[PDB]
RNA sequence: AUAAUAGUAAAGAUGAAAUAAUAAUAAUAAUUAUAAGACUAAUAUAUGUGAAAAUAUUAAUUAAAUAUUAACUGACAUUGAGGGAUUAAAACUAGAGUAGCGAAACGGAUUCGAUACCCGUGUAGUUCUAGUAGUAAACUAUGAAUACAAUUAUUUAUAAUAUAUAUAUAAAUAAUAAAUGAAAAUGAAAGUAUUCCACCUGAAGAGUACGUUAGCAAUAAUGAAACUCAAAACAAUAGACG
């Protein structure tokens, strides 16, 4: 029947939620399903939703809550930043392992809690990564110090041998401007779904 | 009744009240003993 | 009929403040039991300062000792107890208030209910 | 004994006139504990300089105005400075939200109340209101 | 009456229950007696509200009038139930003269009673007459 | 939370739309100079450059440099944004 | 006496009302502004102004209703304009 | 050096975005910002001024349901409890 | 309001001024300390609750009150002439009470005049207890009851859901469809229908006179005619005007 087709179809596939698109609180993982178009479909304003989406939007990705509202507008936000964070994490290549002595959940009524990682990493911890220069022991990643350090779409705890005064005290609260290199030690994941990275400042 | 129409009625009522006030002693005289 | 009470007693003596309170509690409890009543709990509260300088007849008070007595009685009994409280010189403010027993039989004091414990069984345990 | 603990600057700022008042909180160093504590709580006051903006030669209507109040405040401050009640701390209080209240605070802020400010420990309003009470006059037609 | 209890309790039953509890405890004196006394005081009519007493009176009336165990709504039993309330309402009014809302309520209640007795008379006259005689009307 | 739906209105418009432009540079400099002169006596050379800067600012005119489309949008989108029931 | 001495004006701080603030010596003006704000929040000047004259109880009730309505309209307007702003931002 | 109001401190475990460093983010954050709400009748707290004083202005006035943000019934119960409190000495 | 403290020449009022139980007999402001009445800030939306008048400081007593289930009664219902009871404010009769307010009265202003609007003294009255009386724009200017009809958004309560979700119910409130309507607009009624009661039949004269009944009274109800007009009224329209 039609009903069966509807149940199958791509709008039914997007699991509904009425969480805020603007959430100024702490964001530990994606809230909403990111939805992309193709360039062609964007050109004729079609996203595979109830209505056309405004020609002002030139980004291919978005997030939404309601197909149509009482205000006669779809409730959306044109941004898909969460995919890029995931891709950055993948690039960094630091495999998430549970610091607590437990089996990997992907191997072997309902539990709504996050099964291992939320699916930002299905990488396994045992691999090395060779290159022309050699086998990479230390993962080199550029990040920004805030005061904690922003390292490729994630905030991370930082440690060092000696606190460098020349770089820090010259610009005390404009440290965000200057990008510093980092050596990421390991990535643990807590119950709330926050990725607790740990980096080391290189100079 | 609009307010304008009411005002005629009000005026009439006032006139009546005045008449009653005037004819108090006369009314008293008429009432007692007959 | 379960009636809660809140009496804010006088504390004249500096070193031994609770004595007057204790005497009051004894007397009113005695009255209750003589008059078919059943005192369930006598919750003490601290030597708490009053919000304003509250005054009885030809006296003034800034600090008092507070307590709840959670007793059963008749209505007439309760009323008379209230009157006796109003009369006496060693209490600043008194307040009896009913605790409704249409649903339950065991009911703790208002403070205990606010904390969490609905019945006195919970408090016991 | 008579020890001055602190001074209190009172300012009643009505529609038609201001009343500035300076007064010393006079504690005696020299019975029941409760009574002593009560005495400590409400220390007796003695008035030192009373002032109303007609005292500064503002007659009838001008005394309800802003400049007049400011002048009165300045005069008060001068009196405080000269008569020598600046050794202990000061406590500002107000009433009735007139124009003159606005003047007084501005005067205190500025150079006219320069010497006083440094002793002013607390500002604390005490306007009187009624929770029902006596019925007010009928609202004038005009 | 002296050992009558509120909350739908019966004194004989309560004592028996207490004894059974004691026996169970033994299996698994002065103090116990004091506790029992406290319980009785709590559940006594004379410490409880008037509402409980009224309810008891209504139940008694129902028991008296019910033409079979289940009956609630027999025109006669309805009238009997009304009567107890009326009596109590009348007593309240006698205490409180100017309580006009509750006088109105009383009035309505006796009008309702009259109406149901009128109905009973039409339906089943002898029964109606018997009911009247019982109620003192 | 408590939502508040308006009735049908003739025209949604803000009576006066504020732009919220930045304060003038010359005025700021003048205020700074005033503040400096409150301290340091009348005219000491701590505020020697500030006065010069003020003069430079206020040479051609007393102020240096000399609207928000919000009503047009409200007017445009009122009929959409209404929860007005059908015709 | 000794006990009174030990109680170093402990009650004096808690007994006083909320219409009172400790002045910072660096900025009396700031303190005054804060006090004024507090007074505004408590609606004390407006209450005082209301209390100067008597207003018939039905008339004051009507006024109160009108004020409430005005309030509710304003937040309805605010809600509407926020939606309008969102629409503008998005493209609608 | 710079003040705290013009720099968003991203928490430790959180994700961020290029936008999140901006002025506009900070403005957005600024724009967008209990036992009685938990589900217990406030008329238990009439001998607990400490807790009832939270639902009261500095002077002593009770706060409006727009401010306190309660269920209407629950708000009225709270108000009742407060009034009971001030009838007694305590509060 | 009285008294005390210390303190100094004005205070209070208004559009601006004066008169007054204001003040050089030492006030006003301030701080205390007594007393007296009457009112009830926030919460508050009269939301809700009450038959309507009404009704928001606290407590207690007695009365009445909601929903859903279970059982019972078996049309016992609806409306309601006459009748009955309650019925704001003012008013009246007793006996208390009397702070504040405040008809009247007197005085000061304002004004050509000012029997006013503003200010000052301020008596009845407002307050309580016991009554009388039974009217108000007593208004939703809309009598009560039942069956029914298209949507949406808000809350409120009920049930299930696997306590916090998205669902089914009701209830109210706000926008409407249809329909009705002189239109304004009404919107589950001012719609579609059925039942019962009250009331209207041009304007003036008139809710007047006479009569009767009731009231301590003011008054309340009942309620005509002659005489005289072709008027009189409502919704909306466009102006002019403020
Ligand atoms: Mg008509
Ligand atoms: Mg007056
Ligand atoms: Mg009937
Ligand atoms: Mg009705
Ligand atoms: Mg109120
Ligand atoms: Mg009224
Ligand atoms: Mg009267
Ligand atoms: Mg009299
Ligand atoms: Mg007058
Ligand atoms: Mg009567
Ligand atoms: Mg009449
Ligand atoms: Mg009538
Ligand atoms: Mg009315
Ligand atoms: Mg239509
Ligand atoms: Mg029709
Ligand atoms: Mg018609
Ligand atoms: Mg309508
Ligand atoms: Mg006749
Ligand atoms: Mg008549």
């Amino acid at each position: 029947t039609l009903a069966e087709l509807l149940g199958r179809s791509r709008i039914a596939q997007v699991a509904n939620n009425h969480k805020p698109l603007t959430y100024t609180g702490k964001k530990f993982h994606p809230t909403h399903q990111i939805i992309e178009t193709k360039p062609s479909t964007l050109y004729r304003q079609e996203w595979g939703l109830k209505s056309a989406i405004p020609s002002k939007i030139k980004s291919r990705y978005l997030v939404y809550n309601d197909l149509d509202t009482l205000e006669r507008i779809t409730t959306f936000e044109p941004r898909g930043g969460t995919q890029w964070n995931r891709l950055r994490f993948q690039e960094m290549g630091v495999p998430i392992v549970s610091n607590i002595g437990r089996q990997n959940p992907f191997f072997k009524k309902f539990n709504t809690e996050i099964i291992g990682t939320g699916g930002l990493s299905y990488s396994l911890p045992g691999k090395l990564k060779n290159s022309p220069n050699g086998v990479i022991q230390r993962t080199v990643v550029p990040g920004r110090i805030l005061n904690l350090a922003a390292i490729g779409g994630f905030v991370a705890d930082v440690v060092f041998f000696q606190s460098p005064p020349s770089s820090f005290n010259s610009m005390g609260d404009f440290i965000r401007m200057k990008t510093f290199l980092f050596e990421i030690l390991e990535a643990s994941m807590e119950k709330n779904g926050s990725v607790s990275m740990h980096a080391r400042l290189l100079e | 009744d609009s307010v304008m129409r009411k005002r005629k009625k009000k005026m009439k009522k006032h006139k009546l009240r005045k008449r009653r006030k005037r004819e108090k002693a006369e009314r008293r005289k008429l009432s007692q003993g007959r | 009929m379960l009636y809660e009470l809140i009496g804010l007693v006088r504390i004249t003596n500096s070193n031994a403040p609770k004595l007057e309170a204790k005497e009051l509690s004894s007397t009113i409890g005695k009255l209750i039991i003589q008059n078919r009543g059943v005192v369930r709990d006598i919750v003490p509260m601290g030597i708490r300062y009053l919000p304003k300088i509250m005054k009885k007849d030809q006296e003034k008070h800034f600090r008092a000792y507070h307590f709840l007595m959670l007793f059963d009685s008749s209505a007439a009994v309760q009323s008379e107890i209230l009157r006796t409280l109003k009369k006496d010189p060693r209490v600043i403010r008194s307040s009896i208030v009913k605790v409704d027993l249409d649903k339950q039989l065991d009911r703790a004091s208002s403070l205990h209910r606010s904390l969490g414990k609905k019945s006195i069984l919970e408090l016991v345990n | 004994k008579e020890e001055v603990v602190k001074y209190i600057l009172h300012g009643k700022f009505t529609k038609n006139n201001t009343h500035l008042t300076f007064s010393s909180v006079v504690e005696d160093k020299n019975l029941t504990y409760n009574d002593t504590m009560l005495y400590y709580l409400n220390l007796p006051q003695k008035v030192k300089i009373s002032l109303s903006t007609g005292c500064l030669g503002f007659r009838k209507a001008a005394r309800g105005e802003y400049e007049a109040a400011f002048q009165t405040s300045g005069r008060m401050f001068e009196l405080i400075k000269e008569k020598n009640m600046l050794n202990k701390d000061i406590e500002v209080v107000m009433d009735d939200f007139g124009k003159g209240r606005a003047a007084f605070i501005s005067a205190l802020v500025g150079k006219e109340g320069a010497s006083v400010v440094k002793k002013v420990v607390k500002i604390s309003d005490a306007t009187k209101l009624k929770f029902g009470g006596v019925r007010s006059p009928k609202m004038r037609r005009l | 009456e002296p050992l009558v209890l509120s909350k739908g309790y019966n004194i004989e039953e309560v004592d028996k229950f207490l004894a059974a509890i004691e026996s169970a405890k033994r299996e698994r004196i002065e103090k116990l007696e004091d506790r029992r006394e406290a319980i009785l005081r709590i559940l006594s009519m004379r410490n409880s509200e008037n509402k409980n007493a009224i309810k008891m009176a209504v139940e008694l009336a129902r028991k008296e009038f019910e033409r079979f165990p289940g009956d609630t709504g027999s025109s006669e039993v309805q009238a009997a139930c009304m009567t107890v309330r009326i009596q109590n309402m009348a007593n309240h009014i006698k205490e409180h003269r100017k309580d006009f809302a509750n006088t109105r309520n009383l009035r309505i209640l006796v009008q309702q009673r009259q109406a149901i007795l009128r109905y009973l008379k039409r339906d089943n006259p002898e029964k109606y007459y018997w009911t009247i005689q019982k109620l003192g009307l | 939370p408590p939502v508040y739906r308006l009735p049908p209105l003739p025209r949604l418009k803000v009576k006066k739309p504020i732009i919220r432009q930045e304060a003038n540079k010359c005025l700021v400099l003048m205020s700074n100079l005033l503040q400096c002169w409150s301290s340091y006596g009348h005219m000491s050379p701590k505020c020697a450059g500030l006065v010069t800067e003020l003069k430079s600012c206020t040479s051609e005119s007393a102020l240096g440099k000399r609207k928000s489309n919000i009503n047009y949008h409200a007017a445009r989108l009122y009929d959409r944004i209404n929860g007005k029931p059908h015709d | 006496a000794e006990i009174a001495r030990s109680s170093v004006e402990n009650a004096q701080m808690r007994f006083n009302s909320g219409k009172s603030i400790i002045v910072n010596k660096n900025n009396p003006a700031e303190s005054f502004k804060r006090l004024n704000r507090i007074m505004f929040e408590n609606n004390i000047p407006g209450d005082k102004r209301s209390q100067r004259f008597y207003m018939k109880p039905g008339k004051v009730a009507e006024l109160k209703r009108s004020q409430r309505h005005r309030k509710e309209f304003m937040m309805g307007f605010k809600r509407l304009i926020e939606i309008v702003k969102d629409a503008k931002r998005k493209g609608y | 050096k710079i003040d705290q109001s013009l720099s968003k401190k991203l928490p430790k475990g959180t994700i961020y975005d290029p936008f999140d460093f901006s002025m506009g983010r900070i403005h957005l954050d600024r724009k967008y910002q209990d036992i009685m709400k938990s589900g217990a009748n406030p008329l238990e707290f009439y001998a607990r001024p400490r807790i009832l004083s939270r639902y009261v202005t500095s002077t002593g006035r009770i706060q409006h349901r727009d401010i306190t943000g309660l269920s209407a019934k629950n708000q009225r119960r709270l108000s009742k409890a407060i009034r009971r409190c001030q009838a007694i000495g305590l509060m």
